[PDB]
């Protein structure tokens, strides 16, 4: 399955919420992962499952949605929240990532 | 035209036994088709006046065409053909004549 | 033919806010859930299996014209025990409180939070029975909970 | 808020059967006369007990209805399950049907040990939960006709909550009390 | 818990490249290793996943034969190698830790994602 | 599905003088009756459920025209297990001693008075097997309840 | 070879269903189109999916077949079980049959929620374990005809092993999803 | 209903060379067979009952015309659980690994020689699942059996 | 475990023969005794079987009434009594230990043969 | 049931194997017994059941067969193997014995 991220660019100043959308080709029931990659650094797992945060992840990042449509929301975007966000399904093989989104 | 076509050959089951007529100066024309069961198929143009039967015990099939006419004079062939419908390239070929 | 559906998920089962009216998320532990896979005469287990099957059918499969009576007709006996509702019908006929499948009751531990397997609330004369008339059953449930706590 | 054995508290919960749509039909009762069984959030069957009949002809065009595949398959399956579950049905003249245009309309003449007894048994096994108002068993009622028609979904039933128990119950006892009409079946 | 990917190196195109990630801080047998490729300026691309417990491999559709991945439990390492380097093979390779998917007769599938990643290894032709 | 009928009434079940031939009232304790609610292959339990259902139907429901065939056909599966009588039918077919549900035997504790769950008497040639030919079985039964006496 | 907790070894076994050939029918698949249901070590039914039909009429005449007790009773029972298990079957013209001479030949003519869906579901349950290669449910296939004929026993189980699971499965679901065609059945 | 067939014979069950492909005789102890008389959701128990019924029918009954569909039709419900294969079919429908009753796996103690009750192997993509994708199930089975042998 | 059959008797025809064997070395109650007659020059013939536990007897088709079997648990003895003798009644009589056949509801019949034999008693008329 | 031993005489020399056959009137599932009787001694149990050997019996004696046909095979013949061998069914009452075969 191939999944796409429609916005691909969020030019938002710090302080307000940001929303990212992920759409999958087929049904992926609550088996989606959201990763964050700092410039030049390795990606880190932010959200595993539909709406479950990884250990040590601040409660600012919230996942929602299911099936085909998923959303990731950042409430109070801080200085360190500027990174590239990636969407990966793992409901079936092979694992497929998204084209990414540049959030500045 | 009570024309029978007795054949021993290979097995009688699983084949289509057809009749084809060719009027002088024209092309071929399929006029009937019979399976080893009682099922049958006919040419719509002359279906109303043709009838083909099959006898499995004697391994033969016979065509009958009523209302004989000199306009129906032609050369008649009885042929065996096999149709394959299990995969994609479905194909039907008149095996022997 | 005994049912074979196993409940999804540590080890307990959680009823979401959609499966409950006028209530939030509820959750039952492993001990209470484990009784649903062994006993053939629990109405709550049957309804819980029905809800789990509905959720899994919605998630795994597609939707078209909502005419999914064939699916439930194929798998009606793999989720519930028809003789349970048959027995409830017999009890209703004989003028005895029966198991209307709407309301359930259970015992909560004040501090530990352990919960017994819910039992359905009996109804009679089209009105719910009041706990002064089945207090003995509640005491028996409390005694069973204490005995299980001992081991 | 009584405390049992000094350590246990009694708590209750109620199940929302209305979220069980799209997989199971849900049956519930509006009042004494009207009862409903709904499929999806689109369709349903309305069962009414009446002294007024809607069909006067003693016909049932079942073969013709099957030939013209216009009715809803789910509703036809439900009515087949209902009819097959009638115990000791032997008066075929007491059931009238109308299927013209794709709609379904069934009328049972209830005018013991008669056809009315078995029809009422099957009915209150289907609409189990609120049909007890119009009550070994030997069921007898003042109503003369039972009418089953199709309807669109609506917030109909206010006497009892929706529940799939009745349909799931009559599903088991489907071909269990049918008489033999022919030597070869 | 961290995974070190043996630094980085470059080589002439047409030759084979070998990169290994060494795991530590956890039982190497329980969790398998997935390999991700990121082209410069492009998104992440998945290649394969090898289960260390018996070393069972699942490969990508377009990476069969060209990419070979193995595991060594003696030194707790997962190695990857590419036969024929190409201009489009210049990228950064990431070694991620993934728990094997679990199925059971009495239960439902439990799928897993890449929890712990390692610092990437860059390869330029 | 499985049976769901529960036996009425400390905790045992007593068969009256009408349920037996050439015998008086006979009571069985809680420890033996309690096995009737989990065992799927006990013949005495099925027959005792049938007797209890008959008694309750006579007591509560009205009697008229004695056309109660509908009632028994409605709830036949909630009282007995059809596969048990099917197994007996197969055993009869294969030329093996079987059970026609007429005679039962049990073990008495002479002093204590506690008994075991009765097992039905096998039949061959249309005659009951004699105690020697299943004596080993009886021995096993004793051993079992001896273990039950340990706790 | 791995040793679980250093003390237990994992071992496997595979059953041999072919030894059950005097008591239960055994179903297997040859390829995408050919499937077989063997009874005994002499008899079997062949199931085929084709663009090509073999019956051109619409005469599934059964009273004559029962009158002339010439067919194999086991095969007739199997095909009766298959036909009864079809859910929501109402197009009688979609089924053709030829029983003359003691043979049995059945053709289901498959050209959502149609007769093809029910026939394919019943076929998938019958040929369970190897029919998935010919795939809510809404099963649709490119084939136009399903043909059931006689075969003598032969080593045909080359894609899936023989198994009595499918036939034992459709024994339970036999008359559960049949429409009513008459008031007094 | 519920199956009532009891496996033949200290107390274990031995599968001969004919019942297995490319394998010799294999015996299972009483501690594993005893589970087959109480559980309702074990593939291997139903298959063992089918094999035992076939063997007993061959031994104690004649053969003619190979028209034995009558016997299996009569006795199908006394040996297997239909809802179990119904559950397998449902799991196949939802795109989840299932079991076609062909391959089984079990745990052997190298020294003692005691084995667990075999669990049937899972198939996905029409192929046998590798050991790595159900290892947790193997560990759970080993833990349960070590707990059983501890007591 | 052996059985002794009390010598050999010779008596005139028409008299009653009382031949007994005592079993020592095992619990006499558990096992019954089966009687076998061997004519001089012919093969073995089965007479009957008596279970010592409650003394349950099964006789042969032709030996019914002609011969009787008794048991004594106090002396651990089993005895066979023949009413009338005839020229064809001269033979050798053996008594053999045999476990009673066992039947159960949850199980299958377990049938037994004659485990041990005692030395024969020669009866000549 | 009446069962008969077909050969009834094997004048076999010591050293080579010997085969004895038993045929039953009706079905007797693995419920046969083979006894050995030396001339002047009481019979002793050699084989019980299908092929199970009695305690202390040497491995040379081996039974086989089920249903109606049964076979007893002696691999090595010694001096004391020459006796009369008897075949008994115990699947039903009354018990039946064979005519016996004299090994000489
Ligand atoms: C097990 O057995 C129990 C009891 O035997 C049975 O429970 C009973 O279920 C019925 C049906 O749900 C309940 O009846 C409801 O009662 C409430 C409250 O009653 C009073 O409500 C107001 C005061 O608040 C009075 O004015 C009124 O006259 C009643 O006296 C009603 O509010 C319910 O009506 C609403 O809901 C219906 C269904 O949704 C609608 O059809 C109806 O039009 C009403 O909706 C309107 O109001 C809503 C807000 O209130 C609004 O959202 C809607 O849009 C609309 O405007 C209903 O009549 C009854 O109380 C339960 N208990 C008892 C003791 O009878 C179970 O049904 C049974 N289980 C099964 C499976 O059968
Ligand atoms: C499960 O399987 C077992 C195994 O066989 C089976 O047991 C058998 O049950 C039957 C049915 O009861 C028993 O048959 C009874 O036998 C007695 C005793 O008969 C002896 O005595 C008479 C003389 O009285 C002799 O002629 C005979 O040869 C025997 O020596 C009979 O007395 C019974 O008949 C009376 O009762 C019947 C019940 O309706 C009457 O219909 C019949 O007319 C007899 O009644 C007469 O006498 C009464 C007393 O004097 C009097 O009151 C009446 O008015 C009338 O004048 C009956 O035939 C059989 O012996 C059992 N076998 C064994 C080995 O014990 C179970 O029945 C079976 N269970 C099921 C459910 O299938
Ligand atoms: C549950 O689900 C599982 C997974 O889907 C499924 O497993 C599959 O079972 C089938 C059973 O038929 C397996 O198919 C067999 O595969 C072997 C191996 O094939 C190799 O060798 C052949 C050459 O023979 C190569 O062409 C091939 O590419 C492979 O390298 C085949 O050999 C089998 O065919 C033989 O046996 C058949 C038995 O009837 C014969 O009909 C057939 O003609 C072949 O016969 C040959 O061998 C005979 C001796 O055995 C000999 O006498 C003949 O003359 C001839 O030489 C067969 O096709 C399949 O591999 C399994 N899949 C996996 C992944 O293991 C279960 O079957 C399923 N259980 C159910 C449905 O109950
Ligand atoms: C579950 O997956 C297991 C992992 O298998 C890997 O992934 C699959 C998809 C394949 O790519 C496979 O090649 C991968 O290894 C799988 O276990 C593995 O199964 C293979 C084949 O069945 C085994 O290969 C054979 O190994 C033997 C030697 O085994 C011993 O040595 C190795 C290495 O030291 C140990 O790890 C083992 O435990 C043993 O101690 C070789 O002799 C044999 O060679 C034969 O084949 C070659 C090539 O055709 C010929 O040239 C030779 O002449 C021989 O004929 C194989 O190479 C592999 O050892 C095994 N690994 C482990 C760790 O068990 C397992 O079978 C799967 N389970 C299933 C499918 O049910
Ligand atoms: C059985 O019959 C059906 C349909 O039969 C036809 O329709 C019925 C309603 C009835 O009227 C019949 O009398 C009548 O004959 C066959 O269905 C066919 O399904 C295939 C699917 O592969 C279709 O073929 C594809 O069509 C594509 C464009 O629509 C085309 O791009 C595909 O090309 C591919 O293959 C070529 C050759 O390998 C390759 O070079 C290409 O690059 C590409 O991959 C392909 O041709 C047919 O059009 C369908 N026929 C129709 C719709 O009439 C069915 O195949 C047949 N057989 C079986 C076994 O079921
Ligand atoms: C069994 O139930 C009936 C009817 O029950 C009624 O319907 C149920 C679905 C519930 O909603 C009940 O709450 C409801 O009453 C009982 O008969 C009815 O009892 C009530 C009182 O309990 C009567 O109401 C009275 O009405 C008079 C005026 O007529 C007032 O002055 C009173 O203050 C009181 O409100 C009611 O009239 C009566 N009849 C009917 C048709 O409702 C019945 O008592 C109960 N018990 C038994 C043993 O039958
Ligand atoms: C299934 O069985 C019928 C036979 O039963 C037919 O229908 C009954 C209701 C009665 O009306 C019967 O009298 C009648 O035969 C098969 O249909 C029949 O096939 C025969 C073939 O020999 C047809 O006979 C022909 O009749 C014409 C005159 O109409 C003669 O000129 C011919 O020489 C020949 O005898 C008969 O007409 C036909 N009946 C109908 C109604 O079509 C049917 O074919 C059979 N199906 C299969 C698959 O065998
Ligand atoms: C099983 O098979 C038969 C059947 O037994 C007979 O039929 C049953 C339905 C019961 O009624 C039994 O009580 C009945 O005996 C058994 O054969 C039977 O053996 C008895 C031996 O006592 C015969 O009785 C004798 O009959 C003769 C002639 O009439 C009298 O002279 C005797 O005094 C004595 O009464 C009985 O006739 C006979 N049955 C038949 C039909 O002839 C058989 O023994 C039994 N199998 C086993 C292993 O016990
Ligand atoms: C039929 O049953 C389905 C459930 O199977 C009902 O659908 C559910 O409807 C509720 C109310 O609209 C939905 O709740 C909503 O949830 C979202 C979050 O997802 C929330 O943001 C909304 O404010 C609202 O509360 C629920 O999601 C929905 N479930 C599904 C699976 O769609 C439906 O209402 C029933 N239909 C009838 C006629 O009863
Ligand atoms: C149908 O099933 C039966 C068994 O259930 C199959 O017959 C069996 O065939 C095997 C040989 O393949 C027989 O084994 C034989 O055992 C004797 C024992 O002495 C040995 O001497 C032989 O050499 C051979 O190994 C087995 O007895 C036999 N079972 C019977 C007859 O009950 C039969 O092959 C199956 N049918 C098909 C078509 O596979
Ligand atoms: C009962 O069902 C019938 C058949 O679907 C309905 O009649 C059709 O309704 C649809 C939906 O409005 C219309 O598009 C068709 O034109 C109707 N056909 C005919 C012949 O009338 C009927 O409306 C349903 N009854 C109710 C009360 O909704
Ligand atoms: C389908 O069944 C028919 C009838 O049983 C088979 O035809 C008979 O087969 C037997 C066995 O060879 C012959 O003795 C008869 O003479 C046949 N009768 C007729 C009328 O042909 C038929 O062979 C079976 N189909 C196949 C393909 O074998």
């Amino acid at each position: 399955t191939t999944l796409t991220q429609s916005p691909a660019t969020l030019s938002v100043s710090p302080g307000e919420t940001a929303t990212l959308s992920c759409r999958a080709s087929q049904n992926v029931i609550n088996n989606l992962a959201w990763y964050q990659q700092k410039p030049g650094q390795a990606p880190r797992l932010l959200i595993y499952g539909a709406s479950t945060r990884a250990t040590g992840i601040p409660a600012r990042f919230s996942g929602s949605g299911s099936g085909t449509e998923f959303t990731l929301t950042i409430s109070s975007m801080q200085s360190e929240d500027f990174a590239v966000y990636y969407c990966q399904q793992y409901n079936d093989w092979p694992r497929s990532f998204g084209q990414g989104t540049r959030l500045d | 035209l009570s024309l029978s076509c007795t054949v021993d050959g290979e097995s009688f089951n699983g084949f289509f036994w057809t009749w084809i007529r060719q009027p002088p100066g024209k092309g071929l024309e399929w006029i009937g088709e019979i399976n080893h069961l009682a099922s049958t198929g006919y040419n719509p143009s002359l279906k109303s006046r043709v009838t083909i039967s099959v006898d499995t015990s004697k391994n033969q099939f016979s065509l009958k065409l009523t209302s004989v006419t000199a306009a129906d004079t032609a050369v008649y062939y009885c042929a065996r053909g096999y149709s394959y419908g299990f995969a994609w390239p479905n194909y039907h070929y008149l095996d022997v004549w | 033919g005994t049912f074979t559906w196993t409940l999804s998920d540590p080890g307990g089962y959680c009823l979401t806010r959609w499966m409950l009216i006028e209530a939030e998320l509820k959750c039952f532990g492993n001990t209470a859930v484990a009784k649903c896979n062994e006993k053939h005469d629990e109405e709550f287990c049957d309804m819980l299996r029905l809800f789990d099957f509905n959720k899994q059918a919605i998630q795994r499969l597609k939707a078209e014209a909502q005419t999914s009576i064939q699916l439930i007709n194929k798998a009606v006996n793999a989720l519930i025990n028809d003789q349970l509702i048959m027995k409830n019908h017999l009890r209703d006929i004989m003028g005895i409180p029966y198991c209307n499948y709407s309301k359930y009751w259970y015992l909560n531990h004040t501090t530990t939070g352990r919960t017994s397997l819910p039992k359905c609330w009996l109804v009679s004369n089209g009105s719910y029975l009041n706990e002064t008339h089945f207090s003995d059953d509640i005491e028996q449930q409390a005694d069973n909970m204490i005995t299980e706590m001992l081991q | 808020t009584s405390l049992y054995k000094g350590v246990y508290e009694l708590q209750t919960l109620e199940l929302n059967m209305e979220t069980l749509n799209m997989t199971m039909p849900l049956s519930c009762t509006k009042n004494n006369s009207h009862h409903y069984i709904m499929v999806g959030n689109e369709t349903g069957l309305e069962l009414t007990l009446t002294n007024t009949s809607i069909i006067n002809h003693k016909f049932c065009n079942l073969s013709d209805a099957h030939k013209k595949n216009l009715y809803d398959h789910a509703l036809m399956s439900i009515i087949s399950t209902f009819h097959l579950s009638i115990p000791n049905f032997n008066q075929y003249e007491a059931m009238s049907c109308d299927f013209n245009g794709g709609k379904i309309s069934v009328q049972y003449n209830l005018s013991c040990g008669t056809v009315a007894n078995g029809v009422l048994q099957t009915f209150m096994r289907m609409a189990w939960g609120g049909s007890y108002i119009a009550l070994w068993d030997c069921i007898m009622t003042s109503y003369q006709y039972l009418i089953i028609q199709n309807t669109t979904w609506e917030d109909h039933c206010q006497f009892s909550r929706p529940s799939p128990i009745g349909y799931l119950g009559l599903l088991s006892q489907r071909t269990r009390d049918i008489y033999i009409s022919r030597r070869l079946l | 818990v961290q995974l070190v990917q043996s630094g980085a190196e470059v080589k002439k195109p047409g030759a084979s490249v070998k990169v290994s990630c060494k795991a530590s801080g956890y039982t190497f047998t329980k969790y398998g290793i997935s390999w991700v490729r990121q082209a410069p300026g492009q998104g992440l691309e998945w290649m394969g996943w090898i289960s260390a417990f018996n070393g069972y491999t699942r490969y990508g559709q377009r990476f069969q034969g060209k990419v070979t991945m193995t595991t060594d439990t003696s030194t707790n390492t997962a190695s990857l190698e590419v036969r024929t380097l190409t201009s489009n093979d210049t990228a950064v390779y990431y070694c991620a830790r993934q728990y094997p998917d679990q199925y059971s007769s009495s239960g439902w599938p439990r799928l897993f994602a890449m929890d712990v990643w390692g610092q990437g290894t860059t390869v330029t032709v």
